[PDB]
C-alpha cells in the first residue's frame, strides 16, 4: 500500500534528494510539483495526490545541526517537496540522547503524516550506519517505530562504514546500530561502501567524486527495486507480496543486490542473465552460498526466451549456491520507463540472500573485539559513559552479532533442522 | 481483446490485490446480495485508476450457485458482454471459458491470502526466542515457495507465451478462429484439460492442507508439523507424477523446470 519514506543522515539526505529528483524526472511531474504537459501509471504509494494533481513526495526528512539541507534549500526541486517536513557529535550515543528528547514532536510529525496518508504500509529508511550525526538516532527512532506500530513495515537501505580506513570509535556504533537493525526491523537492504567506490573507479576514472556518483548508482538500484510498484504489472504489486519471498526465516533478512548494466549508456535476455551470474555486475561482496535468489528484468523481452534461458541457465549450473532445503532462482518482470533514452534497454536487477556478508561482518567483529581487547580506543566518549556507565550494551550487540554470525553458519551446513 | 484480458485473467495489477483480500474476509450468509459484490469490483477498479470504459460497463459479478457454507471449494464468476455485432465473433462459450480460468486464478490468489494471513498471525505472535518459533516459520516461507513457484508456471504459460501470438494471428472467419485457439490454448496450457487431470488431483490436497494450516494457531506444535510431513510428502510424489508424463508436452516442460530446479 501506501509507504512512507524518512531520509537521516547526510549521504541518507544525498540519495533522498537525488531518488526523488530521479522520480520526478522519470515520472510526468515538473520541479514544481506541477504535472508534465505530456502526461496510467501509478504515482498513489510515494506521491501525496494534491490540489493541483501535485505529486507532493511522502517524505520526511530528519536532520539536527543542518549543513547540506542548506544546499537542499536554494533549489529548483525545493518546491517539489517540503510541505514543511524538515525539522532541524557524531556520536551513537549522542544523537540517541538528542533524539530522545525530541521524540515527541517528531513522533507527532510522523503521525501528522500517517494522518495524511489515507492508507499505510511502511516506512522505508535512508541511513548510513556510522555516519556520525545518523548513528544512534536512528537507531532509536527505527527502536521507536518499531514500538509505536506493529502493524507496518520497516524497510532499510544503509550503506556499510568500510574504506580500509579513520574513526577508532566507529566499530562499536556500527556494531550498536547492527543490533538494533537485527531486532527492530523487518527487512534489511546493506550496501558496501568499498565495493561501490571499487565499481565506480572501474568502469569510471574518478577517485575523489564518488559521492556524486554513489547517488546515482543507489538511486537507480531503489527505483528499480520498486519500479513494479511504480509502474504497473500484476506480481507482487504489494512491498509484503515481494518482501515475502526474500526473506526465508526472520533471522536472515539482509538482501543482496546487483545492477546488470555497468554502464547502460541489442543483447538478449539470455546474456544478461549469464553477466548477472557473474559476481562483477554484483555490487554487494568454505563455500557461500544463496539461500534464495529472485531477479526483476525490465525491458525488450521475448516471452518464449525467458523460458529457454531458463532451461539453458539451469542445465549450465552456473547458479552456485547449494542450499539445505527447496529454494529456487525466483524470476519477475517489468516495464522500461517512458521518456528516458536507453541503449541496450534489457536492464535487470537481482534480490538475493547470500551468507558471505557474514564474512564482512566478522571483519567488524574481529576488529572491535581487538580494539576492546588493547583498549585504548573506547577513547571515554562522555556520552557513551552516562549512557552506559559499565558499556555492557557493546557486550550485549557482540553477543547478538555472535548468534547472528552462527545462524549464518547454521544456515551454510545442508541442514537448517540444526540451529547455530 | 486486452480490456476483457485484464478482469478475466487478471492482467490489472492491485484490482485483483485488492478484490481478492476483501472477498476473503467474508469467507457465507454474506456476499448473497448485489449491493456489496456488485461495489466490491467498483472499489477495486478505484485502487488500480482503471476504468470509465464501455468495458467496465457490461462487467457483472455473479455466482452459478449459491454457497452451501477446511472447504477448499468455491464458485465465482465474472462475466462482459456485448452487442449484436460484435456478438458474432465473440461468443457466450468462450466467456464461459473464460469465467472458468477466472475462478481458477482467483482460487490461485487465495493461497497467497491464507498463507499471509498466518504470517501476519505470527507476526502478532512474534519479543523472546525459542526453537518452536523458528522451527514453526519454516513451514511459512517453504509453502510460500511452493505457490511462487505453481504461480511461476502460471505467471509464464498462460500469462507471457500465449500472449505473444494472437498480436499477429489476426493479420472474418479467422478472427473466430483464432481467438477460439487463443482460448483453447490458455485452457491447454492451464492444466485443466482430461490429460492433465491427475496433476489438477495433487494439486487440490495442497490447497486443503494449507488451508489446514491457517485454521490452526506453541499450544499444538505437534499437529502442525505432523500437516508439515504430509505436505512434503505430497511434493515429494508430484514430482514423480510430472515426470511420468513427459514419456506420454511442450506446456509441461515449464513445470519440470519449477518443480525441478536444485534439490530432488
Amino acid at each position: 500500500r501506501e509507504i512512507i519514506t524518512l531520509q537521516l543522515g547526510q549521504c541518507g539526505n544525498q540519495i533522498g534528494f537525488e531518488f526523488w529528483k530521479q522520480l520526478c524526472a522519470e515520472h510526468g511531474i515538473s520541479p514544481e510539483g506541477i504535472v508534465e504537459e505530456f502526461a496510467t501509471d501509478r504515482k498513489d504509494v510515494f506521491f501525496y495526490q494534491a490540489d493541483d494533481e501535485h505529486y507532493i513526495p511522502r517524505a520526511v526528512l530528519l536532520d539536527l545541526e543542518p549543513r547540506v539541507i542548506h544546499s537542499i534549500l536554494n533549489s529548483p526541486y525545493a518546491k517539489l517537496y517540503n510541505p514543511e517536513n524538515i525539522y532541524l557529535g557524531n556520536n551513537w550515543a549522542s544523537g540517541f540522547s538528542q533524539g530522545e528528547k525530541i521524540h515527541e514532536d517528531i513522533f507527532d510529525i510522523i503521525d501528522r503524516e500517517a494522518d495524511g496518508s489515507d492508507s499505510l504500509e511502511g516506512f522505508v529508511l535512508c541511513h548510513s550506519i556510522a555516519g556520525g550525526t545518523g548513528s544512534g538516532l536512528g537507531s532509536y527512532l527505527l527502536e521507536r517505530l518499531n514500538d509505536r506500530y506493529p502493524k507496518k513495515l520497516v524497510q532499510t537501505y544503509s550503506v556499510f562504514p568500510n574504506q580500509d580506513e579513520d574513526v577508532v570509535v566507529q566499530p562499536y556504533n556500527s556494531l550498536l546500530t547492527l543490533k538494533r537493525l537485527t531486532q527492530n526491523a523487518d527487512c534489511v537492504v546493506v550496501l558496501d561502501n568499498t565495493a561501490l567506490n571499487r565499481i565506480a573507479t572501474d568502469r569510471l576514472h574518478i577517485q575523489n567524486p564518488s559521492f556524486s556518483q554513489i547517488n546515482q548508482l543507489v538511486s537507480t538500484i531503489m527505483s528499480a527495486s520498486t519500479t513494479t510498484l511504480r509502474y504497473p504489472g500484476y506480481m507482487n504489486n504489494d512491498l509484503i507480496g515481494l518482501i515475502a519471498s526474500l526473506i526465508p526465516t526472520p533471522r536472515l533478512h539482509f538482501l543482496m543486490t546487483g545492477y546488470t548494466p555497468l554502464t547502460t549508456d541489442k543483447t538478449t535476455v539470455l546474456d544478461v542473465m549469464r553477466r548477472l551470474l557473474q559476481p562483477k555486475n554484483v555490487m554487494v561482496s568454505t563455500n557461500h552460498c544463496y539461500i534464495a535468489i529472485l531477479n526483476i528484468i525490465q525491458g525488450e523481452v521475448d516471452p518464449t526466451q525467458v523460458h529457454k534461458s531458463l532451461q539453458r541457465i539451469r542445465e549450465r549450473k552456473l547458479a552456485n549456491f547449494i542450499p539445505w532445503g527447496p529454494a529456487s532462482i525466483q524470476v519477475a518482470l517489468s516495464r522500461k520507463s517512458p521518456y528516458l533514452p536507453s541503449a541496450h534497454r534489457v536492464s535487470g536487477l537481482m534480490m538475493a540472500n547470500h551468507t558471505s556478508i557474514s564474512s564482512l561482518f566478522e571483519r567488524t567483529c574481529r576488529q572491535y573485539d581487538k580494539l576492546r581487547k588493547r583498549e585504548a580506543f573506547l577513547e571515554q566518549f562522555r556520552k557513551e559513559d552516562m549512557f552506559k556507565d559499565n558499556f555492557d550494551e557493546m557486550d550485549t550487540s557482540r553477543e547478538i552479532v555472535q548468534q547472528l554470525i552462527d545462524e549464518y553458519h547454521a544456515a551454510t551446513r545442508p541442514d537448517y533442522i540444526s540451529w547455530g | 481483446y486486452e480490456a476483457l484480458r485484464h478482469f478475466l485473467l487478471m492482467e490489472d495489477g492491485e484490482f485483483a490485490q485488492s478484490l481478492s483480500d476483501l472477498l476473503f474476509e467474508k469467507l457465507p450468509g454474506e456476499l448473497l446480495n448485489p449491493l456489496v459484490l456488485n461495489s466490491v469490483l467498483s472499489k477495486a477498479l478505484q485502487c488500480s485508476l482503471h476504468g470509465d470504459t464501455p468495458h467496465a460497463s457490461n462487467l457483472s459479478l455473479a455466482l452459478k450457485y449459491l454457497p452451501e457454507v477446511p472447504d477448499v471449494l468455491s464458485c465465482l464468476e465474472l462475466r462482459y458482454k456485448v452487442d449484436w455485432p460484435l456478438n458474432i465473433v465473440i461468443t457466450e462459450g468462450c466467456v464461459s471459458k473464460y469465467s472458468g480460468v477466472f475462478s481458477f486464478l482467483l482460487q490461485l490468489k487465495l493461497m497467497m491470502w491464507a498463507l499471509k494471513d498466518v504470517c501476519f498471525h505470527l507476526k502478532r505472535t512474534a519479543m523472546a526466542g525459542s526453537v518452536q518459533f523458528r522451527q514453526l516459520q519454516l513451514f511459512k516461507h517453504e509453502m510460500q515457495h511452493f505457490v511462487k513457484v505453481i504461480q511461476g508456471y502460471i505467471a509464464n504459460q498462460i500469462l507471457h507465451v500465449t500472449w505473444c501470438e494472437f498480436r499477429a494471428r489476426l493479420a472474418l472467419e479467422e478472427i473466430q478462429r483464432a481467438h477460439a485457439e487463443y482460448l483453447h490454448k490458455a485452457v491447454f496450457r492451464g492444466l485443466l484439460t482430461e490429460k492433465a487431470a491427475p496433476v489438477m488431483n495433487v494439486i487440490h490436497s495442497i490447497f486443503s492442507l494449507v488451508l489446514k494450516f491457517r485454521s490452526q494457531l506453541h499450544p499444538n506444535f505437534a499437529l502442525m508439523q505432523q500437516s508439515y510431513n504430509t505436505f512434503k510428502y505430497y511434493s515429494h510424489f508430484l514430482f514423480k507424477v510430472v515426470t511420468k508424463l513427459v514419456n506420454r508436452q511442450p506446456h509441461l516442460e515449464d513445470f519440470l523446470l519449477r518443480i525441478n530446479f536444485n534439490n530432488y
